[PDB]
RNA sequence: CGCGACGGGGUAUUGUAAGUGGCAGAGUGGCCGCCACGAUCCACUGAGAUUCAGCCCUUUGUCGCUCCGAUUCGU
RNA sequence: GGCUUGUGGCAGCCAAGCGUUCAUAGCGACGUUGCUUUUUGAUCCUUCGAUGUCGGCUCUUCCUAUCAUUGUGAAGCAGAAUUCACCAAGUGUUGGAUUGUUCACCCACCAAUAGGGAACGUGAGCUGGGUUUAGACCGUCGUGAGACAGGUUAGUUUUACCCUACUGAUGACAGUGUCGCAAUAGUAAUUCAACCUAGUACGAGAGGAACCGUUGAUUCACACAAUUGGCCAUCGCGCUUGGUUGAAAAGCCAGUGGCGCGAAGCUACCGUGUGCUGGAUUAUGACUGAACGCCUCUAAGUCAGAAUCCGGGCUAGAAGCGA
RNA sequence: GUCUCCAAGGUGAACAGCCUCUGGUCGAUGGAACAAUGUAGGCAAGGGAAGUCGGCAAAAUGGAUCCGUAACUUCGGGAAA
């Protein structure tokens, strides 16, 4: 079975052979589905406010 | 005076000139040297550049760091329908080179490969073969046909097949005139040669039977286009500076007083792409037959059922349903380009020649996007059905 | 064993990045990069794993005003591991070392890259996490 | 005989349309709980919109066109 | 630019002496023979109905008197490093502070940071910091107007559409089309590091290699866009300021109103892939072998032999040609 | 290049800029393509003047309210430090 990881911001699956990986100051490993969530992660908005993201849809009970 | 400071010239004076191409199809400028101890075997194929993707895989170099790691390296997806053996060409050894000495071709040819000697099909009364097809149905003219056929065999020193594509069956290059090309046979004698030739006489021939798996090929093809360009794209000379009266993407002196003309030497604006390219070594990861598990995407760690195809299809390409290969690496041209694959003129022997894949992991999501579902059915299942 | 794979370059010269060690130093100025051929016009740059002269622009007095190496142990700009991700830490980060790579404080602050890990023992030995 | 024009599906981008309803809403103004005002919020709604113009498949379905011509070329 | 080469630069001959011993490993005093036109002078032959006058930037090509790289000979060559010399110009010769500079000097990297030519290459290629008009200041000089291979600051850099060259684009090349041959021309790859050899050979010790092999990287070249990154007037979707259509809804105007995301297409050592093999030879070391009963790589005849050459491969394909 | 009179609404400190009403006007030869080079306007990963004679050019700052404001000074300023 294939190892694939979660995009932090989105939730969303992620594939092997791509994914952005960003490391913080904290030594916190954050994974990004593509740069849509990257840009949205850096620009600091909650992913429980963005409608489309697993984190919404699971406080919302979607 | 000297120049201040050494670099290197800008570009190779080895492709010159950079004009378009006089051909579209990639020609074979050399055919591998001819061993007779070997079996008779075609040493070319032609195939369509369907697109790009990357997969996964566990490598195996020791003392390497990637040494049982996994590593992503992008592939390209060349569909290669089997093609079609419609006649034979023999070449004699003169102190002026190889010359044509006479060509055979089958009695029967299809409408595709016809539609390659008319210029408008439709318009045309369609005579093309007529009257040559016509002395296969008699015993004085297949005697001619057969003699023609030992007069290669006791004269030619170079034989060569020709064989066309079945362009029809790849609906996404809207294309129904088929591209003809002269396939050189090695190993052997010259009388098998001709036998071989012969018996494939308007039979099909798969690519299985040219290349195979973790082998290296060479990939001969015209560059894409791109019109008149200037010099710093087309050489890559460095820009001037910002404040240049009249102009900063130039080459500023073309040449010295003397010699009073300029030099072909000297970056020029013109044509840049559409120009023949070989390259070399170009590893085969994967063959695709069809009706069997090695046309899927299927790989021994992703048990996954789904098809080389990327959800929406490859894009200005379509659904690929024939014969394939997966090449690593780019490929030369556009999508849809005619390529033309030719067995190696150099003796593989280096470790990543003689290296055995093994395929972990091949990416399926649209490429017309950020794809994030590698099937249809995940993204369906993902929506609730949607 | 095997040699570290070329990464993308993302500090030049007159780059400053941050010190992650304690020797007393808050900033390493790079002014030459280690292994730099080089070709006209070119900046000499420097990634993860990479030894640089550098000086200190801001730190203890006893370190200003020389020219020391220095490595590089997290930069910006991502780049690509084999397994096709690209990577990139917060900020760009360098040690003091010695000639020889031996660390001249005794402790790193933050995480670094696992490419210059591999490469410096010593420093992967006073590294708190490896990524 | 396929092509062409619609439409459908696939794919992708954005981020949840308009309308309706709400015992959601800081409060406030009247009447004797009712009525009026209210950014915003919630449900219908990963909705709506856009998607070849150089993306993929295609009648479940609709429609059109299939060729008036012109210029030359001979061992 | 030309003649000349004093001067500048480079090279040879003789051998007093230096070199612990020892003229000649490496040096060459006193003398003496040359080469070079990348120095500066000498001259005034060409140009005053005008050849744009510093340097840098950019770009190509050429030279060798070779800095590094390939192959070798010599040593006061144990090893390591270094020095002298040979074939050799295939490849490379960098990032910066100060100065208008050329020149120089320092910091740093590097296998190495060699030297030069092309109208002191290159201004209808740029730039205009300097020099070298007119404004202005200082110092010295002059009674003064003014002067200063003294300093200072501000000071318009024009034209190509002609011919040729060069770059690409059609056409021509005796019906038309397909598939090919092919003269000839161009051409490209490059250098380094780590591991292993090995703490081994060598050496009293200190110190301290190399081939093969493996894995990477530098410079360069040719492609390519699966992924990451970049570009938006998809004016794709959303948000939003001011105005405007009586409101709502939905739009429009502010030459792209602005902002976030943004597919596609294009694109970056900011992404990925690929980059080649025979023959003949140079230096040099040898075989057999006389001349010269011996000896001798040479005289006849042979061998090994390189970042060399030629071919092959790659690019183009002739008023060339075939089926 | 050439003197002067009349001067609406909105935003806003404002005959600033931007949009509108009265009045005026679509007058600048048109059509088709979207190469190089150009002119004008932009944007850009990581680095941040390493570019260059020189930060030339561009970018950054920008309104208002509250807090706070050094050296020096001719005591006025400096200061929107
Ligand atoms: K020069
Ligand atoms: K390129
Ligand atoms: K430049
Ligand atoms: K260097
Ligand atoms: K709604
Ligand atoms: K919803
Ligand atoms: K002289
Ligand atoms: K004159
Ligand atoms: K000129
Ligand atoms: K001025
Ligand atoms: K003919
Ligand atoms: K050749
Ligand atoms: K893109
Ligand atoms: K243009
Ligand atoms: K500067
Ligand atoms: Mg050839
Ligand atoms: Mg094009
Ligand atoms: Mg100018
Ligand atoms: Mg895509
Ligand atoms: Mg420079
Ligand atoms: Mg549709
Ligand atoms: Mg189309
Ligand atoms: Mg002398
Ligand atoms: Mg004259
Ligand atoms: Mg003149
Ligand atoms: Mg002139
Ligand atoms: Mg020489
Ligand atoms: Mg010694
Ligand atoms: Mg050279
Ligand atoms: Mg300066
Ligand atoms: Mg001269
Ligand atoms: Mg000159
Ligand atoms: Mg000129
Ligand atoms: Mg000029
Ligand atoms: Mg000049
Ligand atoms: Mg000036
Ligand atoms: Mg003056
Ligand atoms: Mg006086
Ligand atoms: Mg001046
Ligand atoms: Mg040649
Ligand atoms: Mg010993
Ligand atoms: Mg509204
Ligand atoms: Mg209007
Ligand atoms: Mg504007
Ligand atoms: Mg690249
Ligand atoms: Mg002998
Ligand atoms: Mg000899
Ligand atoms: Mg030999
Ligand atoms: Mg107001
Ligand atoms: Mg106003
Ligand atoms: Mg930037
Ligand atoms: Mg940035
Ligand atoms: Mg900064
Ligand atoms: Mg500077
Ligand atoms: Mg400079
Ligand atoms: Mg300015
Ligand atoms: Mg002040």
């Amino acid at each position: 079975v294939l190892k694939t990881e979660l995009c932090r911001f989105s939730g969303a699956k992620i594939y092997p052979g791509r994914g952005i990986r960003f490391i913080r100051s904290d030594s916190q490993v954050f994974l990004f589905v593509n740069s849509k969530c990257k840009h949205y992660f850096h620009n600091k908005l909650k992913p429980s406010k963005l409608t489309w993201t697993a984190m919404y849809r699971k406080q919302h009970k979607k | 005076s000297h120049r201040k400071f050494e670099h290197p010239r800008h570009g190779s004076l080895g492709f010159l000139p950079r004009k378009r191409a006089a051909r579209h199809r990639g020609k074979v400028k050399a055919f591998p040297k001819d061993d007779p101890s070997k079996p008779c075997k075609l040493t070319a194929f032609l195939g369509y550049k369907a697109g790009m993707t990357h997969i996964v895989r566990e490598v195996e170099k020791p003392g390497s760091k990637l040494h049982k790691k996994e590593t992503c390296e992008a592939v390209t997806i060349v569909e290669t329908p089997p093609m079609v053996i419609v006649g034979v060409v023999g070449y004699v050894k003169t102190p002026r080179g190889l010359r044509c000495l006479n060509t055979v071709w089958a009695q029967h040819l299809s409408e595709d490969i016809k539609r390659r000697f008319y210029k408008n099909w439709c318009k045309s009364k369609k005579k093309a073969f007529l009257k040559y097809s016509k002395k296969y149905e008699t015993d004085e003219g297949k005697k001619d046909i057969q003699a023609q056929l030992e007069k290669l065999k006791k004269y030619a020193c170079v034989i060569r097949v020709l064989a066309h594509t079945q362009i029809r069956k790849m609906k996404g290059l809207k294309q129904k005139k088929a591209h003809l090309m002269e396939i050189q046979v090695n190993g052997g004698s010259i009388a098998q040669k001709v036998d071989f030739a012969y018996g494939f006489f308007e039979k099909q021939v798969p690519v299985d039977a040219v290349f195979q798996k973790d082998e290296m090929i060479d990939i001969i093809g015209v560059t894409k286009g791109k019109g008149y360009e200037g010099v710093v794209t087309r050489w890559g000379v460095t820009r001037l500076p910002r404040k240049t009266h009249r102009g900063l993407r130039k080459v500023a002196c073309i040449g010295a007083w003397h010699p009073a003309r300029v030099s072909f030497t000297v970056a020029r604006a013109g044509q840049n792409g559409y120009h023949h390219r070989t390259e070399m070594n170009k590893k085969v990861y994967k063959l695709g037959k069809v009706g069997q598990e090695s046309h899927t995407a299927l790989t021994e760690f992703d048990r996954t059922e789904k098809d080389i195809t990327p959800i929406g299809g490859f894009p200005h390409y379509g659904v690929v349903k024939e014969d394939y290969l997966l090449i690593k690496g780019c490929c030369v041209g556009t999508k849809k380009r005619v390529v033309t694959l030719r067995q190696s003129l150099l003796n593989q022997t280096s470790r990543v020649a003689l290296e055995e894949i093994k395929l972990k992991f091949i990416d399926t999501s649209s490429k017309f996007g950020h794809g994030r579902f590698q099937t249809t059915q995940e993204k369906q299942k993902f929506y609730g059905r949607l | 064993a095997g040699n570290k794979f070329r990464m993308s370059l993302g500090l030049p010269v007159a780059a400053t990045v941050n010190c992650a060690d304690n020797t007393g130093a808050k900033n390493l100025y790079i002014i030459s990069v280690k292994g730099i051929k080089g070709r006209l016009n070119r900046l000499p740059s420097a990634c993860v794993g990479d030894m640089v002269m550098a000086t200190v622009k801001k730190g203890k007095p006893d370190l200003r005003k020389k020219v020391m190496p220095a490595v590089i142990v997290r930069q910006r700009k991502p780049w690509r591991r084999k397994d096709g991700v690209f990577m990139y830490f917060e900020d760009n980060a360098g040690v003091i070392v010695n000639p020889k790579g031996e660390m001249k404080g005794s402790a790193i602050t933050g995480p670094i890259g696992k490419e210059c890990a591999d490469l410096w023992p010593r420093i992967a030995s006073a590294a708190n996490a490896i990524v």
